[PDB]
């Protein structure tokens, strides 16, 4: 299931399950910033799982988040996927995310890329008393860099673009259902007071 | 703002079956219908008898659990809590609650749905009922799977007929019934603004075709319309 | 390929997709317990009815066909859902384009069941007219909520292939019966909606060029209500 | 694709080079001759350390990071490499390009057994900053004499791939560890010198339209010097 | 002695503490439900950290060093806590003193699983800097109450050993992992705290002359959460 | 003619490599004359110090 990779507020809609990556776009440049946590805004809020695991607490397990580039046949970049742990710091450049564990996703003949996360473990987090803070966890990062500049024939498209997915495993489960609460109670809807009648 | 995170050892698969996940008794309806005696007509098919038809849709959150899934299949087991409320004063020590009774009576498909609390449909006798007072624990009927297919489609895409207009998603199936609740007593001189909440239990759960869940608000039962 | 029908679709290698991993197939034991007489298992009714080539423009942003609102009104398959009251069929979905190598863009070909389609910030249910398209079909005005409510982000759950174009031109859906009913008027009801969404745009150096979008669809598995039945007896 | 280390690199057939025909290997028997307390069969350094994509233009003439000057700074192996004082480990050069099927190009990946390069026209020594230049690396101001007074006619009799970019855009070089000691300090020496070399400039319709040249790095079999050691008994 | 770690610790014979009865251990079959990728069973981590030696005077109250608030921000241990989110470890506690055989003294070395210490006549929480002390650890302001509002007169049911100077000088409690977590992060928590608490003040003819107690820690079968994982297949 | 599409570069270039085989074979060596002495080189006389 896709995933709102595009964390820019200004492309909301259609355009957010989509980045762009163009021959302007330069050489050792964050790409996309996604968070590997499911009940905070970005990426992982209108996914299956992030969805699903909104209707649970706690969501433990192994996440299958799948990466296709959506460019032309001969459209050659080699693109750094850079995976942080909870504990480390977001990666800025390549440099730093050679350093972590990373795959480096040359799309020049490999269309789609299949990256498999290890244990993310979040939960919802009450501890204070009465206070309903909503406490949330920050648990993975998934960064993108460019490796070196994506380059094009003249006839095709220069603003090439790239989606992804995100799926689960065995592995993956969840514990403790609540309330999703991605739609509250709108008290005033107009086919309600007709099945009452 | 505080980040913090625990290491879960969930070691559990049977926590998220379709069975667990909906077979959660959440309140479906709710509406308080004056019962208070009406010397005169007024209000006329609300006033002193709660109907509602029984539709997953009514509320938000459980409408949005139903439909993570295309096809369903469940006996929704309803239980009824009904808690009167006296309108208006008495004296300063006890107003005096009665254990009425109510005709937590259900209507199916087919059937008549009683247009006030003494027509001859809550005499039909066809159409199953449960006699249940406020002292007494809440109803619990489990109605079966009232369908003329093998699955309740949340979503169904089409029209009840071919003509017509405003029938998008409302199937001539599923309409699982008329939950039609009366109080059985004549009226009493002194009134009671009786409020039946509903819930409802699916059981004996199968899901078919899982769909993604809804996002934008909703704007109405019958359809699935949305603000973009 | 795919000979096996009156009309054929040759293209590269199939890579079909078994919707909800199940084929086609007609009444069980559920024949007897249906309406009676659907015995025709309708092979001319299977013909490859060829969809009129939606236009893949960047500015676009989906088109989709319900599965009896398509096909109806047209050959075989339309001719016998005016003679006749109700219908089983699976769909076998399949989806091409012709674009060149040179192309760039992703389309979630999408087959949904019960496409229960909501309108835009209007209360009313939608309509014969904007429900009951037809042949060309109706275009997504947002195809991210996919018209319903839901996410365009999860859409995959559904009976899927992807038209990344760099890798395939090709999609097959092998769509079953996919009803709560055994057997369903095809009048009244759509019990699978072809959507094709491009999550990506038509990407050429020019003003995104040309591609069409052939869509081409089977009733697999066809099987209709037997007008010509033996009264007597 | 190449899953055995803490980050992959997604590519396609992988076609590599045994450079001179062998793996990367531990210490065998040379364990106990050498400095004592190598253990430490270091797995997490073992992550694919992609460095930044070099740019390739037609007016560009090559690049050049030598294997500890490159890794080193970053990472388990950055940070082992200062915490260690003698190290020994192969590498597994890994060289993709996101080049299209449209543009033109050659380029020799040579990695170098003691790149010892020299300067031109200055008969000094090179230093400390333009010979350890670290994650992007120094470029070849003379590619044809590959900086060392040699021919780059001859550069292929060292292990080497070749990016044709009409028939392959990766390069997969399995280096050993290469070098006449067992181990071998990695802040003084570098034991290979990966060489990005076009011997064709990149070529395009337009003014070589952008390719970027992403070098990936996994150093295999990799192995320091313990400090934590059992100094009793 | 205790020559099973790259520092050794020479001591008389050892005498040791078996914690509750237990030894450390790694994860069972605990490690796949638990948070993933936790391999490394981190060796040079077992380095025994000896911590600087607190100066037992007659007028001392007691001292007390968490035991992830010990270790922390030096060696291995602390760039690994740093480097780390969370981490498995049981403790070897030694506890040396080179006091005289003319001194006197009684020293209860008692190590607390979960030290939760109060504050003295305030109802405020202790906070980062009263709590996460470091590598000389805080003193007992109230070693009778252990701080905690408990009683040090119970506190030999914790794992504890006893310095009574006439007959050793030398403390060994081999702590398991104790958390009611299989693991935990070492930042904001502590599973241990040892505690040299002097239930006899050190006695000399003279105004109590000087004694060193040294603290030496070993962090026993110390497991971590791997960094570096495979992220491909 | 070498035809190209007009995206792409009609330039095209081409290298070519040689090799040898198991019957290529080598006889009485020289000094080989790709190098002479230049006799007046910076680093020498200082290994003479």
């Amino acid at each position: 299931s896709m995933m709102e990779i595009n964390n820019t507020e200004s492309a909301v809609g259609m355009e957010r399950l989509k980045v762009d990556i163009s021959a302007l776009t330069d050489v050792d440049q964050l790409l996309f910033n996604i968070p590997l946590d499911i009940q905070l805004d970005g990426p992982l809020r209108n996914t299956l799982v992030g969805n699903i695991s909104r209707y649970y607490t706690h969501w433990s397990g192994s996440l299958e988040m799948t990466f296709m580039f959506c460019g032309s046949f001969m459209a050659t970049g080699k693109l750094i996927l850079c995976y942080t742990p909870p504990g480390g710091s977001c990666p800025t450049t390549r440099e730093t995310a050679m350093l972590g564990t990373h795959i480096v996703w040359d799309f020049g003949l490999q269309s789609s890329i299949t990256l498999i996360i290890p244990w993310i473990s979040g939960s919802h987090y009450r501890m204070f008393n009465n206070d309903a803070k909503s406490t949330n966890a920050n648990v993975g990062y998934v960064t993108c860099f460019m490796q070196t500049n994506l380059i094009v024939p003249s006839e095709s498209s220069d603003t090439c673009s790239l989606i992804g997915f995100i799926a689960a495993k065995d592995d993956f489960s969840l514990r403790l259902m609540r309330d999703s609460p991605d739609i509250g109670q709108i008290d005033h809807l107009h086919g309600a007071e007709a099945a009452y009648q | 703002a505080i980040q913090t995170r625990t290491v879960i050892n969930q070691h559990g698969v049977s926590e998220t079956l379709v069975e667990n996940f909906l077979s959660r008794a959440a309140l479906v309806s709710k509406r308080s219908f004056e019962y208070k005696d009406h010397t005169s007509s007024t209000a006329q098919t609300d006033k002193n008898f709660f109907k509602w038809t029984i539709n997953t849709r009514s509320f938000v959150q459980l409408r949005r659990k139903l439909e993570l899934f295309t096809y369903l299949r469940f006996d929704a087991e309803i239980t009824i809590l009904t808690t009167v409320a006296v309108n208006g004063s008495n004296n300063n020590t006890y107003v005096g609650l009665p254990d009425l009774t109510l005709q937590a009576m259900f209507v199916p498909t087919g059937a008549l749905t009683p247009e006030k609390q003494d027509s001859f449909h809550w005499q039909s006798g066809s159409n199953a009922s449960v006699f249940f007072k406020i002292s007494d624990p809440p109803a619990r009927m489990t109605i079966p799977f009232m369908c003329i297919n093998s699955a309740y489609s949340v979503f169904y895409d089409g029209f009840a007929g071919f003509e017509k207009t405003g029938l998008y998603g409302i199937n001539p199936a599923d309409t699982i019934g008329n939950l039609c609740v009366r109080i059985v007593n004549e009226h009493q001189p002194v009134g009671f603004t009786v409020t039946v909440r509903v819930y409802m239990k699916p059981k004996h759960i199968k899901a078919w075709a899982p769909r993604p869940p809804r996002t934008l608000p909703y704007m109405s039962i019958a359809n699935a319309n949305y603000k973009g | 390929l795919k000979l096996g029908n009156s009309a054929i679709v040759t293209q590269e290698a199939a890579n079909y997709c078994c919707a909800y991993g199940e084929w086609p197939n007609y009444l069980p034991d559920h024949e007897a317990v249906a309406i009676d007489k659907p015995t025709q298992p309708e092979t001319a009714t299977d013909r490859f009815y060829t969809l009129r080539s939606v236009k893949w423009e960047a500015t676009s942003t989906g088109w989709w066909w319900k599965l009896p609102d398509a096909l109806n009104n047209i050959g075989m398959f339309g001719q016998n859902v005016q003679h006749h009251y109700l219908y089983r069929s699976g769909f076998l979905i399949h989806v091409q384009c012709n674009a060149t190598k040179f192309h760039q863009g992703a389309l979630l070909v999408v087959a949904i069941p019960e496409h229960q389609r909501g309108a835009h910030n209007t209360t009313t249910s939608p309509g014969f007219d904007d429900i009951m398209k037809g042949e060309a079909g109706g275009t997504f005005n947002h195809p991210y909520v996919l018209d319903d409510g839901t996410s365009l982000a999860c859409a995959t759950i559904f009976p899927h292939q992807w038209i990344n174009l760099r890798t395939n031109n090709s999609a097959t859906i092998v769509l079953p019966w996919m009803n709560a009913a055994p057997m369903d008027f095809p009048l009244r009801h759509n019990q699978w909606t072809l959507a094709i969404i491009p999550v990506v745009p038509l990407g050429t150096r020019t003003m995104s060029s040309m591609v069409p979008i052939t869509v081409s669809i089977a009733p697999m598995c066809c099987e209709f209500n037997g007008l010509r039945h033996a009264i007597t007896q």
